[PDB]
């Protein structure tokens, strides 16, 4: 847990928040809803359409 | 046919504009394509493809 | 406190007390509440790269 609630910094390079591992999970931005329900996929494709 | 249409036409110029957003660059299709290497799901838009 | 205080007088606790509360002797032991072997993932779950 990066931040924790209780002012550490966890700061990597430009005090950054350290990516942690909670981050990934909920991000959002990430998993969760992202690679877990709303999955890109393959076979696919789109265009504009016409009448 | 060369029939008279019934009704008849509005027909008068105007300048319509040529907007931008093709349709050659709009069009999109996937098939075994590349994927990201930490999720190792499908990349996004553009790309390859 | 402590921590290796902590775990070590879990250790102890009984068998039967280890049920009396909403624990699992089998799957959640507080005992395991205290890290000592921190696992390591593999890199399938890290990323990497090379310029």
């Amino acid at each position: 847990d990066n931040e924790i609630a209780g002012q550490p910094q966890a700061l990597q390079k430009s005090g950054r928040p350290l990516k942690s591992i909670r981050a990934r999970l909920k991000g959002k931005e990430g998993r969760l809803r992202g690679n877990l329900m709303g999955k890109r996929v393959d076979f696919s494709a789109r265009t504009v359409i016409t009448g | 046919t060369g029939r008279k249409l019934v009704a008849q036409v509005f027909l008068g110029p105007t300048y319509y504009q040529r907007l931008k957003h093709l349709v050659d660059d709009k069009i999109h299709a996937r098939a075994r394509g590349p994927v990201q290497i930490l999720t190792r799901q499908p990349v996004e838009g553009r790309s390859r493809d | 406190l402590s921590p290796l205080e902590v775990h070590t007088i879990f250790t102890h606790i009984s068998s039967e007390d280890l049920a009396h509360l909403g624990l699992n002797e089998q799957y959640a032991r507080p005992d395991w509440m205290i890290i000592t072997v921190l696992p390591v993932p593999p890199p399938s779950v890290r990323p990497s790269i090379s310029v």
